[PDB]
Formats: structure tokens, sequence, C-alpha cells
């Protein structure tokens, strides 16, 4: 359910992105799996 | 563990295929659990209460059953899929 | 001088190595699996900063102003926007012996000015 | 105060600990998350000073 | 000011006095069709595939479902009869009486959440009300995959 | 118990009979008297309209309008799908202007649905990205809201669609002119009314 919500939210999967975007974004780990990146970590944490 | 992990362990197990030609599948499907029970020589059922288990030095345990489906294929892709229930 | 990065071949995108023009006495960055070549401009192929005078302000990121566990002060307003509140903290990075120096970050959103005193 | 009032009568109204968690007034925090928490020992720490 | 002229129908609502957000627990279900014993379609889930867990869920679903039926009074007038009644008590607490089963109704302020009621009209949603309070139902008292004993050892 | 079809029907009929027993005393507290006993019925009036639950990430109330007026302003807000120049579909959140609220109050006091020749102006407040979940989407939990109509009963309605808005300079004025319901919308209202009727 959390992965579904994250995809549904503004998280970008790891195969979809270009490596240039990682630098300033927030990596997102779920149970130790790096599953994507997010550009607005603060409000994502608020939502969660 | 009882409610999720046993079923996951059973289902994650790879089905066993045997070659002597005839082949077999033997897939385990679903697990059932009874309540703790004791049978004497008569075989009449009775709930094993924990105090009786303490006094008679019994193990307080429940029997585990599983649904098994056996399929046999020899020629012409003829399926002999038979199901054994509550094994 | 500072650190000298690395270059990648335009064709195979492999690392370029430094070579000199024996005949012309010019520094070239030349691939080693393909045959691409390039003309250097820095002329400094290597650097080693023993004193390790590195700027901690470059590493600070403005997001730490959202950390609720950092102390906040109202006695060091930031120059860039004059906001009165900042978080402060120490470097806590190896290669920091006199590391009790404080660093400040403005807590006003969309300013994120880092400084030291 | 209303949460305390409802808990005082938990025998009758059936308002339980689970309702505190459901109303978002209490939270479970594990050690890693505790690393990021700013924790008051008592509500006296929230009083202005 | 770019003026976008849209012709939308006016929805006349009647939201009464109090609007409460309800998250139905797993043990309470709502059947929207009227109960007519002649037309009452039963679940009649395949006996076979149910487990003891499903049965307790089915039994709890039959008794704890809010239903309504149309009964003809003596004078032939169709009176809508509900199987559920909400009682406002003198102390301000609400209890839901479903048949003989009592569920305590807790009024909790939806603090933090912004639940709004909208109506879908054509290609847009029209706001109607903001949900302020959530109702939670609990059985008033504790007094409100298994298998049966195998007949022979194994 | 409830193995046979007939046994299930009798148990349900028994619940209706039990609900008709007059409630005079509190089940547990002897000194607590029932103030009002209201039967619970489906909302026969509002079921015709498709109700949606909209969850905002942040408070949609305009910063400057505090208190009682913000709730009235938010209760009449309009959300419309907008396509950006790049073809991306976003939802603009429109709030009524003060003038519209006065015109609307006149309509409510004068028991007139809408003044045919009145233009109700809405001003765009915020743009949102929309997630819509309908009854047909896998995992949609059916949520209800209860309406207490004093003296009549408690009416429950379903939230068929759940819209979650996550925060994404268009001074866009949504000019709404009210018209009468078209035949297709009325047919849709009858189809929804039929869900409350026992489908022969
Ligand atoms: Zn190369
Ligand atoms: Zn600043």
């Amino acid at each position: 359910p959390i992965l579904e919500f994250l995809e549904e939210w503004s998280m970008e999967n790891l195969e979809e992105i270009s490596p240039a975007a990682i630098a300033d974004a927030t990596k997102i780990f779920v149970n130790g799996c790096w599953v994507g990146i997010h550009k607005d970590p603060e409000q994502l944490m608020n939502t969660l | 563990f009882i409610q999720m992990s046993v079923q996951r362990i059973v289902e994650d197990a790879p089905p066993i295929d045997l070659q002597a030609p005839p082949r077999y599948l033997l897939k385990f499907e679903q697990i059932y659990l009874s309540k703790p029970t004791h049978w004497e020589r008569d075989g009449a059922p009775s709930p094993m209460m924990p105090n009786e288990a303490r006094l008679r030095n019994l193990t307080y345990s429940a029997p585990l059953y599983v649904d098994i489906t056996k399929t046999v294929i020899k020629e012409g892709e003829e399926q002999l899929q038979t199901q054994h229930q509550k094994t | 001088p500072g650190f000298v990065g690395i270059r990648f071949c335009q064709e195979c995108n492999n690392m370029l190595y430094p070579k000199e023009d024996k005949e012309n006495r010019i520094l070239l960055y030349a691939c080693r699996n393909c045959d691409y070549q390039q003309e250097a401009d820095n002329s400094c192929i290597y650097v080693n900063k023993i004193t390790h005078e590195v700027d901690e302000l470059t590493q600070i990121i403005a997001d730490v102003s959202q950390d609720p566990t950092l102390p906040r002060t109202e006695d060091h307003p930031c120059q860039k926007c004059g906001h009165k509140e900042a978080v402060f903290f120490q470097s806590h990075s190896a290669r920091a012996e006199d590391a009790m120096r404080l660093y400040y970050v403005c807590t006003a959103p969309h300013c994120g000015h880092r400084w030291t005193e | 105060k209303r949460h305390i009032d409802q808990l005082k009568e938990r025998e009758y109204n059936n308002y339980s600990w689970q309702d505190l968690v459901a109303s978002g007034v209490v939270e479970y925090i594990d050690t890693l998350e505790e690393e990021t928490v700013m924790l008051a020992m008592t509500p006296d720490d929230l009083q202005e000073k | 000011e770019t003026r976008i002229e849209v012709e939308i129908p006016k929805v006349n609502t009647d939201l009464g006095n109090d609007l409460y957000f309800v998250k139905l627990p797993n043990f309470l279900s709502v059947e929207p069709r009227p109960f007519d014993p002649q037309y009452y379609e039963d679940e009649f889930e395949d006996e076979e595939m149910l487990d003891e867990e499903g049965r307790t869920r089915l039994k709890l679903k039959v008794e704890n479902t809010i239903r309504w039926r149309i009964r003809r009074d003596e004078e032939g007038n169709e009176i809508k009869e509900s199987n559920a009644r909400i009682v406002k008590w003198s102390d301000g607490s609400m209890s839901l009486h479903l048949g003989n089963e009592v569920f305590d109704v807790y009024k909790a302020p939806l603090q933090g959440d912004h639940n709004h009621l909208f109506i879908r009209q054509g290609t847009g949603l029209q706001g109607q009300a903001v949900f302020k309070t959530k109702l939670t139902f609990r059985p008033h008292s504790t007094d409100s995959l298994s298998l049966a004993d195998r007949c022979s050892k194994t | 118990i409830y193995k046979d079809r007939d046994s299930q029907i009798t148990a349900i009929e028994k619940t209706f009979e039990d609900a008709q027993k007059s409630i005079s005393q509190h089940y547990s507290k002897p000194r607590v008297t029932p103030v009002e006993v209201m039967p619970v019925f489906p909302d026969f009036k509002m079921w015709i309209n498709p109700c949606a639950q909209v969850i905002f990430d942040s408070d949609p109330a305009p910063k400057d309008t505090s208190g009682a007026a913000a709730l009235e302003m938010m209760s009449q807000a309009m959300i419309r799908g907008m396509m950006d120049e790049e073809g991306n579909q976003f939802v603009a959140y429109f709030l009524p202007v003060e003038e519209t609220l006065k015109k609307r109050k006149r309509d409510q006091e004068e028991e007139m649905d809408y003044a045919p020749d009145d233009v109700y102006d809405y001003k765009i407040a915020r743009e949102y990205n929309w997630n819509v979940k309908n009854k047909a989407s896998k995992g949609y939990e059916e949520n209800y809201f209860f309406i207490f109509r004093e003296g009549d009963g408690v009416y429950y309605n379903e939230l068929e669609t759940r819209v979650r808005l996550s925060k994404r300079g268009t001074n866009a004025l949504l000019v709404v002119k009210h018209r009468d319901m078209n035949e297709k919308e009325l047919e849709a209202q009858e189809a929804r009314k039929a869900q409350l009727e026992n489908h022969e």
C-alpha cells in the first residue's frame, strides 16, 4: 500500500529518471529498497 | 506466524516434478489448522486443555492440514489432476 | 588551483588521460581505448591539498533549517534577507579538529543563506 | 481534557487506548525515528521560559 | 481577467443540521436496496470455499447490517421502516441500536484532516459542506481457516 | 444457525421486530433518558446527486477570510479541470467572490433556486493535481456520511468518488451562468433513484 501511494504521489521511479536528477532530489527507501526520488521531501513527510 | 507465515512458506515452496515418460506436479495449495486436540486409543475427539497437558505431560499442539493437487501427464498432454484435501 | 576533475571521451565516454605533444609541447587529453584526443586548458594534471583547507559552507545544505532538533538563535540575522532567526550547528566532519566552530543557516523559507562568524 | 474525560469512562463508553491512536494524539516511535524527534520530558518543558 | 463562461445546473441540496463523516468498521455493512422478503437476494457465497473466518464474518454481516423495508400499514399507507435507530441521550452521548446490538457512537473532531463534501455535476465538483466531526462505532460491551475437532486421530 | 436461506430471512425480519420495541431506558445508565429516537434510513432525497469526498493536502480557506465566512466560502467552492498550454490536465480550485455570496444569500432567503439572469462569479484560489478513485477502482473503501435531520431521522449517503488533491498566476474568473437540468442529467438522476428501489 505504501508503494502504491508513493507511485500515486509525485515520486519518480528509479528506471524512469535520468541520473542528473538524483543530485538535488531526495532518495526514498522502503524496507531498504531504493524505490525512487522526490523533489519536495518536507511535504511528503507531512503527508505520510 | 500462524496466520500469515505458514501459508507463505507453503506457497513459496516450489512444486515437485518427477520423471521416471510420466511426470507429476504435486502442488500444495491451502493450509487448515484445527484446535488443540487429544485422541486416546478409542480415537474419540476431545479438546486438550492446557492443564491436562501439564498434568499428563502432553504437548499442547494443533494439527496442520494442507490441500494437495496431484497431476500426472504421460502422453497426449492428458491431465490426471486429482486433489487430496485436508492432508 | 583546486582539484582537477576528469574528462570523458566524446566518442566512447571513457575517461581521458593526459598526454603531451612531443613535437608541439602541448598538453593533450587522449582516450586510451578509442583514439579520440583533445587539447587541455588547465595544464595542472594533479593536485593534492595536504592542509585540506576545504570550505564547510559549500557542503551545508539549506534544508537543515527544517530540522526540529537543531538550536535556533535570534541574535545573528542573515545578511542576504535580514531574517532574524537562524539554526546553528558544528561541522562534525572528520578532518575538523578545531571543529567547535558554529555555522548558521537562515530559517526563512526560500532564502537558505549559510554563513560563519 | 476531553480525551481524559472520555478515558475516565472507558468502562461504559468503551473509549479505549486505540481511540487515542486513531485520533492522532499518540504515536509509536521506533529508535531510528527517535533520532529525528525533539522530545519533551514533561509538558512543563513546553511552558514558555 | 480571462472570462470563462460556463453554464452549469444549480444543485439544490438539503444537508440538514449536522453532517458527520463515517468510516464503517469491518463488522458493519450497509445494504442500500430495500429489504423485501420476496426480492431479498442473499449472498449465498459458495458454501465450499468459505473458512471459519469467513463464516464468522458472514454471521456478523447478517445481524449487523442496516436495512430498511416498506411495510403496508393497516390503512394501506406505505410506511418506511428502518432496522436501525440512533438515540440521542440526555448526557449528549449517542448509541446505535441495531436490533438488539448496541454500538457506542463517539464524536471525534477531524483535527488535521480537510474532508470536504462535493457533488459531481457534469465535468466539475460542486462543494456542499466541510466534514468537521467523525463518528466511530464500537460494541457497547464485551458481553455483546480453523477446522472442527477431527473425529479420528492422525 | 444461519445455514438456510429461510433462516437468514427470519433473522433479518426479527431484527426489524426488535427495532420496533420502544426504547425507554438507557441500556447501561439508569438515570440517562432518551432525548430523541431517530430511525436510520438511506437518504432518499440526496441519493440522486453523486457525492464526492475531497481530501485537501492543505487548508483551502483563503488566508484573509477567517472564521465563519471561510467555511461558507469553502462550502460553495468549485473545482474545474484545466488543461495547461502543454496539455497537462490540472484542477483549478475556485472560491466564490463576496458579491456572489450576497447574491447566493438572496437566493436562499427568497427560496428561489437561482435568479435566471444572475451571473455568479468565482475567483480561482489554487490549482491542484487530482487523484480520482471511483467505486469501480480496485480497493475503493465505501465511505458514508450521516446527515442528522432533526425530527425526521438520520440519513446516510455514499461517497462514490474520492478525490485527493496534492498541491502542485492564472487570474482566471470562472463565470458561471445557471441553466435548467438537461434531459440527460435528469435521466442520470432517475438511474440513481432506482438504486434505492428493489430492482424487479
Ligand atoms: Zn574515447
Ligand atoms: Zn536569509
